[PDB]
DNA sequence: TAGACACC
DNA sequence: GGTGTCTA
């Protein structure tokens, strides 16, 4: 691009020609499934009893069980692996549940910062930071400490927060709407 | 006292002093009995009724014996946290020399009992310059050794006199900060009828002025649906030890007597289950079920 | 053939340019970036006598500055590369052509739309302010009768609307504006005073930098 | 039969040269030299799931068979510093004359490998004109989907019963020309038959017993657990338990892991209460080797396979 | 004399480490098995794993060089992360030496979890040099050694003798902790009490010697420290008879007496009770006290926890 | 305004004690580690022009060394900081002073309990030998009717008993004794002299020591004895 | 005693070989890698006045050199190193020797099997170049004549067939075929001109580099051949 | 400095 | 989830 009749050279070829890592890191991470598919391809398999296999996939004890927890079919499999579901395999734990439920169908961060936010400055624990979001949202409506609040965002603050560029999302946000 | 411009009435009018906060008769003088030696000690604040404000009891503690304080949300307190800041707080004399004490609030968190054993030999590590105070719901979240290097303070149980001398307390200064707030007052008998409503959690009232009954999850056993009680289940895994309690006593009454001998299985099975179930939520929304169906 | 060690100083540039190299019989040396933003041109004192493809550059490099200046890189029996030094021999690997990235021919560059130049004090201060700033954008601009470089970082602002840094080059006769972006990842030319020529037909772009030793043309938008 | 001298076990020593050499399923057999002969491999994953059946072993002569340049890299050893280096080093550093490149990446089902997996996908889409990829499996699953898009899976085993009966012949045959290299005696050609039988899939497995038992120049793991709970006896278990109260973190996990496999569907429910409840004690039970003790009882009983 | 002593060592269980193999106390095969290796001069890949401290492993590793003349380099398993086993310890099986001495490098504790990595590289490492160097493993826990390493050695666990070579083994240390007690100065009153130290803890013989230190501190062992060791492991026969008997103000009694140590108590009875009663009573014995183990530690009051567990064995043990 | 190389350095090194800094307009900087335990004051030769926030404070530092000495430094139209040389401008941002440590003012110093020198050599012998012998504490005590410096490792020595280092400032006229201990830690001088100003009430304690081009005043570690 | 430049150099150097020493009072200093694999030997100009171990001897060297040159280093009260200055006193830890590899004793090297020599630069060279090329293995063989090096990097190629580099020492007058390999981990000489004196008996061997400043014996690989 | 692995 | 360790 500045030689015209170049030849074609995929988004993969000039990543490990070049040497750029990052390019090449990037390219190796977007052929990876998502998230959110991987969460859903799961659940369906205990539930419509379909194959599938896990330590090619992300596994949160949490989701399945949560998830689950919605058909009151389900429920007591889910308290079995809830009492006991500690220190099981996250694998033993998808196998339980598969062999456990029988039939089959189905059917936060910005807050996080704004209450790891509140019990920073007044010095109190996250417990009170929920009501004190609560106490202002309705009443003040609260962009108003927002605003003298947005003084503390340091950018150190935000790993605590998150591990990505989720982060520096929000770091403008706050300093956007109020 | 007020802090002038802060956004919050339980902060802008928070006690400053150990007097000014509204107490049982045993308890103050407990307290002024303390901060008159002008030293604290380790000390264990543990409440386990909500509201009653431990954090300001220490907050204020700290205040008489004029200590330099820091302070750490329990939630936050992890390992590394407390080898360096805690360690770089408690370690250095300070220039002005007064007491250095570390205020850890709600240390019945759950997987920071490992930085409880981390403390163990730091509080004797440095006796001098430092003392903590731990601010705990229930004490059996505080581990055993810290426990014994601590003064286990237990608060409350307002004497019948203690009853009425904190409700005056409460009403003739609640009175002065709608005063200070240029908010009107109507009716006196409004006033006194939220000292009452909810009495000794007052760090709720002035949380209602700045703007609980079972009865929304008694009537969704009743019906017998599940949407309703999936949602409220995550409602109450705050306090579950206060919320079973509450659940029992009122559906005693309002239910068969043969479902009473059923009634206790299934919730002292739940209870004496829980603190070994993983998620505490969904083992309320397991109870509500069973409930239900019986 | 023998290398200088302002041939191999120029070789190093180059090599950040991209990774590889063609070499060919001249007097001339020539690379592009894998991604053909930038490319590089240099007439160079010493003669090339054979053609070889070097696969990475900078480690063949590396291994020059060990050996006297005497040495003399020869084509290996086996075809591969040899540094013959006075007591010693060292042997590093043809590249399979195909695997490095060339250019066809030196394109003449276009009669400039714009021409400005760069002081090399200036151009150094630009690279190094950049990694401080984090500027991964600049913009070669007008105003006020002006040629200037203004840094951007495109990350944390999208549209480049908050300039970090700003450079004037000499001022400007010409009543067009121009908005020439360049990326700064692409900014690889070695140290030195530059005629700088600006050149756009449409949605196409160039920048070529002229200095002293090479020639840079690198690849803007508009 | 081919021998790499030099060599110390007699696997290592013995290694089938030539897909023709290798002893294989009809099908199986038929299809490498159907590759072999096109003179030219694609990307492919051949998966076992058994061991011993011959993958890395026809890999290395698939690339013989069709005069390869070969880069064989082990999977615990392709690492995200490997790729990078060496690997594109070979695809991009030129070989003259005929050879062609292939990158045989063996056992590359691996738990932490999975990053190296996704770098490799792309570098196919980098490199693949100028070299080809052969990656070993014992579980596919082990294996990224995006591999198993570009590559061609080929999936060992199963020996129709004419195979069955043709390959263990050629095993048997086979084991007689080794033993007439090492100087090992063979009393008995019913005992050499007896082995080739015994496991009969695992062709590798074969050889390390035979190294074992040459002892005398002459023919002739949770296991120890496993197999006392299928015998439900006490005295054994009662007796292991002090065994593997030292971690009983890793070995609780291994246990739930093949007794999964190897009992019943409606077990497979209980086999997960019961050890989740015991994991689940663990730390507040006083004497753990007891405690251990309590789980296998606890287990023989309900357990059935 | 007869008995090896380091002299620099005032900690006594150390004092007193055998140099050679004959004076290791080990099962009849595995000394011959080990007598062989030093005879032939040429020592094989050995992993010597316990799990139980004390039986011998990391001494033996040592003895096997020292009876064979080897140069011999001993390291910290746990420092063996990749980095050491790339560098001094190749630098080192791949050495020449010369003073034609065999090279043996010694792994000790080499059973960590995380060095599975510098695991992975030794076993092309091992076979490369094999020629020229071996190399001696010490575990506690062997699964923490991964299979190809196990399978290119040849493992010797210890701790598991023979009824047999067990009374021949306790018959070598109660021998081997008098000649110590000579040396060191300590009077032996009754004898008793040194064979119940040798019985008390057998697999291991490290804790067999500390004891024995502990014991000193009157410098003679008399009946009055014989009366000593009976007790810490002591009868469980009041206990055990007042079970058969079924009653309950002798159990309700007893409990409160092993309150103290629950851990080591329930061991104790699971052990003797298992003999003692019906083998249908041997499956239920287990869920009893498994359960009541279990679940030590949530119980508030731990002596009543233990009443609880008497009646409940009361009930269902027959015999 | 404008920066001297001195007033660069001087800033490199508070940089050091915290990272970010307030600069208030005059003639007067100050800063203090984000924990209290270290407090700097300088006076500076360039007179500052306006209230700034720096939240690092070192890249602002490495910025300036990119421009001309004549380089210069005012509000920003939008308020953050413009650095503007010969042909060239930089941005640099302004910080919420919400989220910047500072002192409140400067405190005077107590008249000195005791009062000693440092040169600039034995300064800089202490902290390099410090990394070296890895002394992490340091007491200035009296010894043979001289004041001295002795380092010790607290994490290999808790009592502070086993002495790593000494070093003789000068010699003691006094007749008390007082073991003052420093956390090296907090000893971020940048190097030159220094009268050294000790000072203790009780379980208080801090020392100053006095350069030509700042002061610098550390606490004194709880483990401190005298008789003052 | 004091130590010169020149001998701490020579100390640095040895450091590299073992991070500990043993030093023996006299004029003579010795080392081996923990893993036998590199001995090293020097006469050096300076008295040596104590028996002392030292952990280590990086760390003993760094401190050494902030201080003067006169410096003088003696026994402390207590047992461990003084290292005693004009105006300051520094304590350096002595070791329980028990902890740090020593060699016995100097053992006399066998009468040569085959002597060559190595210029200061070509060993520079050698050095230099086996980082880039990645040679972790050498081999002094015989050649057309001559003794030459040829360097391989054996992670990619087993048998050491693949030559990276090669250098030439100097013609070779006897018959004998001798390939001995060497582990360029186990070249730790400092920079100079050496003697090289190769032994060999069976499957033993072992090359002393003699240098003006030290020796170093250094062994050969299991896999070296020979014909002596 | 992260992610992989392992143990609460 | 937290903490620790190791390899990259
Ligand atoms: N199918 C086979 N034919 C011949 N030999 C085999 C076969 N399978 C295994 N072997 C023996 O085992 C050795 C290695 O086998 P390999 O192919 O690595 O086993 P796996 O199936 O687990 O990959 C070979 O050298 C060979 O002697
Ligand atoms: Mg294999
Ligand atoms: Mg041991």
């Amino acid at each position: 691009s500045l030689f015209k009749d170049d030849i074609q050279l995929n988004e993969h070829q000039v990543a490990w020609y070049s040497k750029d890592w990052t390019a090449v890191q990037s390219a190796a991470d977007s052929f990876k499934e998502k998230a959110e598919n991987e969460f859903f391809e799961i659940i369906g398999a205990i539930n419509n009893k379909t194959k599938c296999s896990i330590a090619q996939k992300d596994y949160s004890k949490f989701m399945v069980e949560n998830a689950l927890s919605q058909f009151p079919e389900c429920m007591p499999a889910v308290y079995a692996m809830n009492l006991i579901g500690s220190g099981l395999s996250d694998e033993a734990h998808f196998n339980y549940l598969m062999a456990a439920v029988p039939r089959g169908k189905r059917y936060d961060s910005t807050e996080v910062l704004i209450i790891k936010l509140l019990a920073k400055r007044y010095q109190v624990n996250t417990n009170d930071a929920i009501n004190y979001k609560s106490i202002l949202t309705k009443n003040g409506k609260l962009p108003l400490v927002l605003k003298e609040l947005k003084g503390l965002v340091t950018d150190d603050f935000l790993k605590e927060v998150t591990k990505n560029v989720k982060e520096q999302k929000q770091l403008k946000k706050l300093a956007l709407e109020w | 006292t007020v802090n002038e411009k802060e956004h919050i009435l339980e902060q802008k009018y928070r006690p400053s002093t150990i007097d000014e906060c509204i107490l049982p008769a045993f308890d103050k003088e407990t307290f002024k009995s303390i901060t008159s030696k002008g030293k604290i000690p380790h000390i264990i604040l543990h409440s386990p009724s909500p509201g009653t404000g431990k954090t300001t009891v220490a907050k204020a503690l700290c205040h008489d014996v004029n200590a330099d304080m820091m302070f750490v949300n329990g939630s936050d307190c992890k390992i590394d946290f407390v080898r360096g800041p805690l360690t770089n707080f408690a370690s250095a004399a300070s220039f002005d020399g007064r007491q250095k004490v570390i205020v850890i609030d709600e240390f019945d968190r759950s997987g920071l009992a490992e930085s409880q054993r981390h403390l163990r030999s730091f509080m004797e590590a440095y006796s001098s310059n430092c003392s903590i105070i731990i601010t705990a719901n229930n004490i059996d979240g505080i581990i055993k050794p810290l426990q014994s290097r601590c003064r286990v303070i237990t608060f409350g149980q307002p004497t019948d006199e203690d009853k009425i001398e904190m409700m005056k307390q409460m009403i003739r200064r609640l009175t002065e900060i709608c005063k200070h707030e240029g908010i009107a007052i109507a009716d006196m008998k409004v006033v006194a009828a939220l000292v009452k409503k909810n009495f000794p959690d007052f760090r709720k009232t002035i949380g209602e002025l700045d703007s609980g009954a079972i009865d929304d999850v008694l009537e969704s056993l009743k019906n017998k649906d599940v949407k309703q009680l999936r949602a409220l289940a995550p409602k109450y895994a705050a306090d579950y030890s206060w919320f079973v309690g509450k659940l029992a006593e009122e559906i005693y009454s309002r239910v068969t007597p043969q479902s009473i001998i059923r009634m206790y299985e299934i919730v002292g099975e739940n209870n004496q289950y829980h603190g070994i179930a993983a998620n505490t939520e969904l083992h309320l929304a397991y109870l509500f079920i069973q409930l239900a169906c019986e | 053939m023998k290398l200088s060690k302002d041939t191999t100083a120029l070789l190093k540039n180059f090599a950040t340019i991209n990774s590889g190299i063609m070499l060919k019989s001249g007097q001339f040396i020539m690379t592009r970036a894998v991604n053909g933003t930038t490319y590089a041109e240099a007439n160079i004192s010493d003669v090339i006598d054979f053609d070889v493809a070097i696969y990475d550059l900078n480690g063949f490099l590396g291994i020059l500055s060990l050996v006297n200046d005497d040495a003399e890189i020869s084509q290996s029996e086996d075809g591969n590369i040899k540094i013959a030094d006075a007591r010693s021999t060292i042997f590093w690997p043809a590249a399979d052509p195909s695997t490095v990235v060339a250019p066809n021919k030196p394109i003449p560059f276009p009669v400039a739309s714009a021409v400005t130049e760069i002081k090399a004090e200036d151009l150094q201060q630009l690279l190094r302010v950049s990694r401080g700033l984090q500027i991964d954008t600049i913009a070669i601009t007008v105003k006020e009768g002006k040629i200037v470089i203004n840094g951007f970082n495109k990350v944390e602002d999208s549209a480049l609307t908050r300039v970090k840094y700003s450079l004037t080059l000499g001022d400007y006769d010409g009543e067009n504006t121009f908005n020439f972006i360049i990326n700064m990842a692409n900014m690889k030319m070695q140290p030195g005073n530059y005629k700088l020529l600006l050149w756009a037909k449409g949605k196409q772009g160039a920048a070529k930098f002229e200095g002293e030793h090479a020639n840079y043309v690198v690849a803007l938008e508009a």
